[PDB]
């Protein structure tokens, strides 16, 4: 958030040329640095709106990271090592289970000091679940999907 | 067969008709037919089973793979037209039988063709060891070719068996 302010005094407020500055604007509240900051926010212009020029060609140019993700989208690492990634996962899933299996018996409730003892709310299994199952999911759809189709091409 | 509440589906003949009627079925190959037909039949018990014991056993010797059980002996005591489906029986179920023995058994040599083929004559063995190439020396080798062929449980470089692994992939991530 860019602001652009003027700055003026206190006798100059009185007479009337404060409240000029402040007209034509959309306000918006800050607080960085409590109520003194506010005080002088509100006395320059009050958080004026900054808009930007642009057209949809600079965009563009902007968005895309590289030329070379038209590579790398594809580029796959060795199998074994994807192999591995599979096999590291369900390793880890494995243990957090024991610790689902109390915990389905509610676990919807709010609070977590509260949950830490009723549904193993410690190391929450359900979290920890999740992010082992979202990770897996991708990496093996997109490396066995890259690999099968660049084959294909080639041979 | 079962009409109303029960009208007496019961005859004299009724017996005579379904005999018949069954062994059409087996001959024609409607196997399916025969199984669907029967749940229906309930009114067939009066009329009892010896005209009937000839196309229930048949069945039932063949589905067992009895090749000396499946007699067309029975059923030819009516016979005004009971001969005509013995006949054509005999010629179906033989064929059925040597597709059997061609995966089955490696080497038939002229005196055992009788039973194992369900065929007529050693001779008419031979005959149709010409018709689907069987023959090799004055003894046959078809077992070899067809007992080989079987095996399919076998995977072949990428998933193509349970649909194409690009398009399964992408459907697993898809389902989420």
């Amino acid at each position: 958030v860019i602001d652009a302010f003027r700055l003026i005094n206190a006798n100059m407020m009185v007479l009337g040329h404060e409240p000029r500055q402040t007209t034509s604007n959309l306000g918006h509240l800050n607080k960085p640095s409590i109520q003194a900051l506010i005080h002088g926010l509100n006395r320059h212009y009050y958080s004026i709106t900054i808009n930007y020029r642009k057209n949809e060609l600079e965009q563009k140019m902007l968005l895309n990271l590289h030329k070379k993700s038209w590579m790398e989208g594809l580029t796959l690492q060795d199998y074994s090592e994807h192999c591995k990634h599979n096999e590291s996962v369900v390793k880890e899933m494995l243990e957090l289970a024991k610790n689902y299996n109390k915990a389905v018996e509610e676990e919807d409730k709010m609070t977590p000091e509260q949950l830490a003892i009723k549904n193993v709310g410690k190391q929450d299994p359900k979290r920890h679940l999740e992010e082992h199952v979202d990770v897996l999911m991708t990496s093996n759809i997109v490396q066995c999907l890259a690999a099968m189709l660049d084959t294909v091409v080639f041979k | 067969y079962f009409d109303y509440k029960e009208q007496l589906p019961e005859s004299a003949y009724m017996h005579q008709l379904l005999g018949l009627n069954l062994l059409f079925l087996l001959s024609q190959n409607r196997v399916a037919e025969f199984h669907t037909e029967l749940e229906r039949l309930p009114a067939k018990d009066i009329q009892t089973n010896v005209y009937i014991k000839h196309p229930v056993s048949l069945e039932q010797y063949l589905m067992e793979g009895s090749y000396n059980k499946v007699f067309l002996a029975k059923g030819n005591i009516p016979a005004e037209s009971y001969t005509f489906f013995i006949d054509i029986l005999l010629d179906t179920i033989r064929d059925e039988i040597a597709g059997c023995i061609e995966k089955a058994y490696e080497k038939i040599l002229f005196a055992e063709a009788t039973r194992i083929l369900f065929f007529s004559t050693p001779k008419k063995m031979t005959d149709y060891a010409k018709k689907r190439g069987w023959l090799l020396g004055p003894n046959n080798y078809y077992s070899f070719a067809s007992q080989q062929q079987k095996p399919e449980d076998s995977t072949i470089p990428s998933t193509e068996l349970a649909r194409q692994v690009i398009e399964y992939a992408r459907q697993l991530e898809m389902i989420v």
